[PDB]
């Protein structure tokens, strides 16, 4: 029994990016999901240093 | 009880200067604070249980 | 000669605590796996063949 | 008959140091995890300056 | 009261994870000197000298 | 160039209770006691109290928990099994030399303080289950089964195994019940190799003596005849027939012993002909395609079942159930060389030899003997009393299987395979 | 036979009536914490204890509910508290303890 | 009373004899009415090539069926006479004939094992028999998964090697083996210096050797000749071979890093490292308080139907691991309670498992010496694998050795952060990736 | 299966069945546990195209014309590729079948090989039948001429 | 099978808010939990009126 597995906020890691069954198969253009998620805490991150002093 | 209006008594005390009546009074209700919880509390609970026979 | 399962035929069953259960005697099936196609279906929810308390140096 | 199961030959993907079926994989094993090693050592290194 | 875990198994237990305590530190420490140009300590390293003379 | 080894010493206790030991100069002990406590003492109440029994040694005892039996026993690497016939239980217990006394405690307590605790009972009862089941996947396992239950009003009948309709019925009152009146001195034997005579001698005399239970092997197995048949469509018929024989220790239990190979019991030689198995050479004249046939035989207190038992194709069946029968009758009629009954006393007197090679064979033998007979006999006066077996006799065994009430199992697809009446 | 044991008696009968669980019919084992040693005694209770048990518990957080409480008569009495569930307690804390002891050595 | 230290001591010393060919003759007498003989060869599915494989396992089929002096059934019939058991094994290296006879049948059953060594009459008609008969015993073993995933992980682990072979060969070799490929087999490997004459019974040593030098000396008198043969090391992998069938009802998966060989005192160490993680199924009593961890966390959360760890020896290697059974959604919690086993061990191993797994391992050793089949067993394979017999108390030695350090030292040697080989049979969707496999073999805490 | 065999007398008349004949009037109406998940198309296809053929059929209305009936028998019901008989015929053996429950309750049936029906004999039968005693007739009865 | 039960969001809110087993017994003192969201919402609306002018 994996404390990974039933831990109640790491399920949803798990089940999300560890165990989460993806097809063999999924070339580069399948990249933009996670890069649009990185863009996204990149403008967030930048975006509060800037609001520090606008 | 002792706790909430020992709260309620420090509340007062941040409220006034810190003068003769009160420095003295709000010592006291620090203390109280930290020995209700600590040590106080705790030893209710063990002579609560030895008055259940437990 | 006084033991049913030395005598060979009738049926002995074993539990224990570290060891996996067995069953009978002699009744045939080591002249029968000798003429072929006795597939005998080993491993459908079931225990372990051979036993095991028995390893090396 | 799953006896006629070969493992089919692997000799186009392997490491130099492993294509002699003849000797020791033990003996290249330090050294083919050090080199793959080495690498994620080094990215860890350039991405942590 | 913890005395569940005072015996000989967890003494054993402890003395096989202690170098690898001991280097867990060590790892840790140097990243902290790292992290922070920690100047105090950095200045006895006998190669990283961003301050001159 | 081995040790002069020690003789086995014997001792009955006034209490009935049976003490023998061996000191072999061995570096394991084990330690057996076998009790009067099998599946023929349970009756239509209780059906199934000496299976769970026989799963329960591991539960908690007076002054040794369930986890203490379990990790005391595997801390010095020992084991405790507890195997079972229709007539016998025997609680075995094996360990090095050094660590009896451990040992020793955790085997009274199974056998003389078992709580049956309410909760423990109920874990356990989905285990009757699964060890059926596990058991039950060699096809032979049901047709001696309702081989028996065919055979017998009684006693004898009753399975090895629970009856499903009791999985999860039986009870802790039921488990004590069967305990109190089946575990007491006069029903029970303790033996001990690689241990002391005044070690097991005090064991017995501190704390095996009970009583408080029943006295006879029991109420007595009544044969009864019959036939018990299961449709599988299994590719292969299982089918075993059989007549009443000889209780154990009689001289005509011999008889049956040595007619039992020189029909055949099972093979000698790794993918062999069976060149001197005439049952099998029988059977192998008229019939072409896989099939297996052995002589059984099994001989109880008071009772016992002679015949043969067939495996064959669906449609030979009843060819191969037929040669056999026919090959029985002919050694009946008397067609019966001296060299034949010789060769079988041959394989008899080297199987029984070879039976008791290992420790596990030896305590077997022994203890079975103690409850069977209140005695032991040496290897050479079982090899005399083989030799005694005239001609004669194994002809009148043979005369009375053919002569003799049937009684029949069989398993598979049954299209062609015969009723008794039609044998 | 004692005056000082009937006074500590008397000071532990006070406090039991102080408590007031008894007020909503529970008896003592009712109101104890469900942990692990707790839970297993629980299931280890045979079927009318348990089924006492759970509707002394139903009946409780009903009146609970209701902010109420049993007529006098019906409060359990001090002297009446059966104390169900401490032996099965006593024997899964003796249970757990030798694993404890085992997984010291 | 004797200690279980003095016991091992009274243990009488295995007599070995050299007869002038170069076969070794080796008996442990003791008092019993019975005894085991056997020859014991040096041959097995490594010796063979790719073209011949499956050849001993033929031979097997044909030992007992005729001689030049006991043609057709006339050896059977000679063994059931007497009431005797004649019976044969081989395995990737090593072959064996072996009676069960009466110790007073001990001069006709050494009769009889060199007319089956010697003389085998390969009747072409008997050859052809036999041709059926294995080919329907391959069809037989499909339907074992044990046996099916342990070929697997052999023919994966050592991939392009000797050792990756099944004993009985494939198909095609059974239905075009030839008499001429059988005669040279025998020929090039039944040689005297490559076997051994063992007995274990009511027996003298001196009677042994009598009978050796009656009926085994035309051998290798004159027969020493021909590139006598070297076996050459197997190149082990990590790998995986997953042979996906949802159509059976349970998974089996075997896993093992390769382990030394006969030679290594490493095996004693690694013995109580598996001891400790055991074995397991579900007929087992009381599974919640057994003290493997595996076998504990097993039985409670239903993990498996049983396991079994394992340390299959050959010559300079071999497979050190477990096999399982078990439902098509717990592959995953399996694997990694069995790997976190092998990772504690490593890393962290106490003193008071190692006792146990000492103590199980004498008990095992014991037990398993205990007729005289296993011993006579045991002075034929250990004559061909050590050279000597190891005396009882020798093991007694090497085990009290082994503690925690010991265990933690040599586990890691061979576990800890090593390349698996893996062989997966049934219904194995839910059979960890390799990579995930190969990161259980090391731990990133440590 | 399970909902029918909730009732006792199913067992025991299936088993009664068994225990009586070698053959045909033995099988059960009900299928073999170990055939459940077995029976096959091909099966169900064989045993509709060699049993249920017009030597072996009848077509009862009520309610409706014998023309429009004698029509559809005509135009629909004219199959023949089967079997003839009212069987292989049954052997009728004798024995016992014994299943252990503890139901508190036993229920057991004996009989005997009797008359094929509408012959003589068997009117003889259904008569004997009701001197023993069939069912009951009052509600709550003592059943007196039974 | 209603959509309440299975659609992947309303799942959410069914399993939080409407079927979500809960004792027959809590008193006002159980109140404050969504007092406090309720609290934590009117500072975010309030807050963000405030911060289009501030
Ligand atoms: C099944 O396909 C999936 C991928 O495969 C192409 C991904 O790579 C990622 C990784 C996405 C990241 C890191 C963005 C997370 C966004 C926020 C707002 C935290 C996810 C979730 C996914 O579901
Ligand atoms: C099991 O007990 C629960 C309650 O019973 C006392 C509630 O009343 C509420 C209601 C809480 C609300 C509306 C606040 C939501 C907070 C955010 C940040 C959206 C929840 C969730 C709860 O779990």
């Amino acid at each position: 029994t994996n404390i990974r597995k039933s831990h109640p906020l790491m399920k949803i890691v798990n089940n999300a990016f560890i165990d989460l069954p993806a097809p063999s198969n999924i070339s580069s253009w399948w990249n933009f999901g996670s890069l649009l998620g990185i863009c996204l805490i990149l403008q967030i991150l930048t975006g509060l240093f800037l609001a520090m002093h606008y | 009880w002792a706790l909430v209006a020992d709260l309620l008594t420090l509340t007062w005390i941040g409220g006034q200067p810190v003068e003769h009546p009160y420095i003295t009074i709000g010592q006291l209700a620090s203390v109280l604070y930290f020995l209700l919880i600590l040590v106080l509390m705790p030893t209710a609970g063990t002579i609560e249980n030895k008055l259940l026979k437990w | 000669m006084l033991s049913v399962a030395a005598r060979s035929g009738p049926f002995a069953p074993v539990l224990s605590a570290t060891s996996r259960g067995v069953a009978g005697a002699l009744r045939p099936l080591v002249q029968a796996a000798v003429p072929a196609t006795s597939e005998s279906p080993v491993l459908d929810l079931k225990r372990s063949v051979l036993c095991r308390e028995s390893l090396r140096g | 008959s799953h006896t006629d199961i070969k493992v089919p030959d692997f000799s186009d993907y392997r490491r130099p140091e492993v294509l002699d079926s003849t000797k020791s994989s033990k003996e290249s094993s330090e050294a083919r995890k050090g080199f793959s090693y080495l690498v994620t050592a080094t990215t860890t290194v350039g991405v942590a300056y | 009261m913890l005395t569940r875990f005072l015996g000989p198994r967890y003494r054993q237990l402890a003395r096989n994870w202690v170098p690898t305590a001991s280097l867990w530190g060590a790892v840790g420490a140097v990243g902290l000197v790292w992290a922070t140009d920690w100047r105090l300590i950095l200045d006895w390293v006998p190669y990283i000298n961003g301050k001159f003379k | 160039v081995p040790p002069h080894p020690q003789d086995l010493e014997f001792t009955r206790l006034p209490n009935g209770l049976v003490i023998a030991s061996l000191e072999n100069y061995a570096p394991a002990s084990r330690i057996g006691l076998f009790i009067k406590a099998g599946s023929r003492y349970e009756n239509s109440n209780n059906l199934g109290t000496s299976h769970l029994l026989r799963l329960a040694s591991s539960l908690t005892t007076k002054g040794a928990s369930s986890f203490k039996i379990t990790r005391g026993i595997e801390a010095v690497g020992g084991k405790l099994s507890v195997t079972s016939t229709r007539e016998n239980m025997a609680y075995t217990v094996e360990c090095l030399r050094d660590d009896v006394d451990i040992l020793m405690e955790f085997l009274l307590n199974v056998t003389t303080a078992p709580e049956f605790r309410r909760w423990e009972v109920a874990a356990l009862q989905p285990q009757l289950r699964i060890d059926k089941a596990v058991a039950l996947q060699n096809p032979q396992a049901h047709v001696i089964e309702n081989l028996h239950a065919a055979a017998y009003r009684n006693a004898l009948a009753n399975s090895l195994y629970c009856p499903d309709y009791r999985i999860g019925k039986v009870t802790p009152v039921e488990l004590h019940d069967y305990v109190q009146n089946h575990f007491t001195s006069a029903r029970m034997a303790l033996i001990g190799l690689g241990v002391s005579h005044p070690v097991l001698k005090q064991v017995a005399e501190q704390f095996l003596n009970i009583r408080g239970g029943l006295g006879l092997s029991g109420a007595k197995a009544k044969y009864h005849g019959g036939e018990i048949r299961e449709q599988n469509g299994d590719s292969l018929v299982h089918a075993a027939l059989v007549a009443e024989s000889a209780a154990i220790g009689s001289a005509e239990a011999n008889a049956f012993s040595v007619l039992q190979h020189v029909l055949g019991a099972g093979p000698h030689v790794k993918r062999g002909s069976n060149a001197t198995s005439s049952l099998y050479q029988a059977v192998a004249k008229g019939v072409h395609q896989p099939f297996d046939v052995s002589a059984f035989n099994a001989s109880y207190s008071d009772s016992g079942l002679f015949g043969f038992y067939t495996i064959s194709q669906a449609a030979s069946a009843g060819d191969v159930i037929k040669a056999a029968y026919n090959q029985v009758k002919t050694i009946a009629q008397g067609n019966l060389s001296n060299p034949d009954v010789q060769a079988a006393k041959n394989k008899l007197k080297a199987g029984y030899l070879m039976s008791v090679e290992s420790s596990e064979g030896f305590l077997d033998e022994v203890g079975s003997q103690a409850l069977a007979a209140g005695s032991y006999t040496p290897p050479s006066t079982v090899l005399q009393q083989i030799d005694a077996v005239a001609d004669a006799d194994v002809i009148n065994a043979a005369k009375k299987f053919v002569s003799g009430r049937k009684s029949m199992a069989a398993s598979g697809n049954l299209g062609h395979t015969p009723f008794i009446d039609e044998l | 036979v004692s005056a000082s044991s009937r006074w500590l008696e008397g000071i532990r009968k006070w406090y039991y009536n102080a408590a007031g669980f008894n007020k909503l019919g529970l008896m003592r084992d009712d109101t104890i914490h469900e942990n692990d040693d707790v839970k297993e005694a629980i299931r280890r209770l045979p079927e009318n204890l348990y089924d006492d048990r759970v509707f002394r518990i139903k009946r409780a957080l009903d009146l609970s509910m209701r902010q109420q409480i049993l007529p006098k008569e019906q409060w359990t009495k001090y002297e009446e508290d059966k104390s169900y569930l401490e032996p099965y307690l006593k024997e899964v804390i003796r249970e757990r303890k030798e694993r404890e002891e085992w997984a010291k050595k | 009373t004797a200690t279980y230290a003095q016991a091992l001591q009274s243990v009488p010393e295995t007599q070995v004899s050299q007869l002038d060919n170069g076969l070794r003759v080796a008996s442990e007498q003791s008092s019993q009415p019975t005894c085991t003989v056997g020859v014991w060869i040096d041959a097995g599915s490594r010796y063979e090539s790719e073209k011949n494989n499956g050849a001993g396992y033929f031979v097997e089929h044909l030992a007992f069926k005729g001689t030049k002096n006991r043609p057709g059934n006339a050896l059977e019939k000679e063994v059931e006479s007497m009431g005797a058991h004649l019976n044969a094994y081989s395995t990737r290296e090593h072959t064996a004939y072996y009676i069960k006879a009466l110790s007073k049948d001990l001069p006709k059953a050494v009769e009889l094992l060199a007319d089956i060594v010697q003389n085998c009459s390969l009747e072409d008609s008997q050859i052809e028999k036999e041709r059926d008969v294995i080919l329907q015993e391959l069809q037989e073993n499909d339907t074992s998964m044990r046996d099916v995933v342990f070929n697997y992980l052999h023919a994966t682990a050592f991939q392009g090697t000797p050792l990756a072979q099944s004993v009985e060969g494939p198909s095609e070799n059974v239905r075009k083996l030839s008499r001429a490929d059988l005669t040279e087999y025998l020929s090039r490997h039944y040689k005297a210096p490559r076997m051994v004459l063992a007995a274990a019974g009511g027996l003298e040593h001196r009677q042994l050797l009598d009978l050796a030098q009656k009926h085994f000396s035309g051998l290798s008198g004159t027969y020493d000749e021909d590139a006598v043969p070297t076996l050459s090391p197997c190149r082990f992998t990590g790998s995986q071979i997953c042979h996906r069938e949802d159509g059976l009802p349970l998974a089996h998966v075997a896993i093992a890093v390769e382990g030394p060989g006969w030679a290594h005192p490493d095996n004693v160490a690694l013995q109580v490292a598996n001891a400790i993680i055991g074995h397991y199924d579900c007929t087992y009593g009381g599974g919640a308080h057994l003290s493997s961890p595996l076998a504990s966390i097993a039985a409670t959360n239903k993990l498996c139907q049983s396991f079994q760890t394992f340390n299959i020896c050959y010559a300079d290697t071999g497979l050190l691991g477990a096999h399982f059974v078990c439902d098509h959604m717990s592959i995953d919690d399996m694997m990694f309670v069995l790997q976190g086993q092998w990772m504690r061990l490593c890393t962290s191993a106490t003193e008071s498992e190692v006792l146990r797994g000492k103590n199980l391992l004498r008990n095992a050793l014991v037990s398993h010496l205990d007729g005289t089949t296993p011993v006579c067993e045991d002075i034929g394979r250990s004559l061909l694998t050590y050279g000597r017999r190891i005396p009882l108390a020798e093991w007694e030695s090497r085990i009290a050795e082994v503690d925690a350090r010991v265990v933690r030292e040599v586990c890691s040697k061979y576990f800890y952060d090593q390349c698996p080989a893996v062989a997966g049979f049934g219904p194995i969707e839910q059979l960890p990736d390799y990579n995930r496999i190969r990161s259980g073999m090391f731990w990133l805490r440590f």
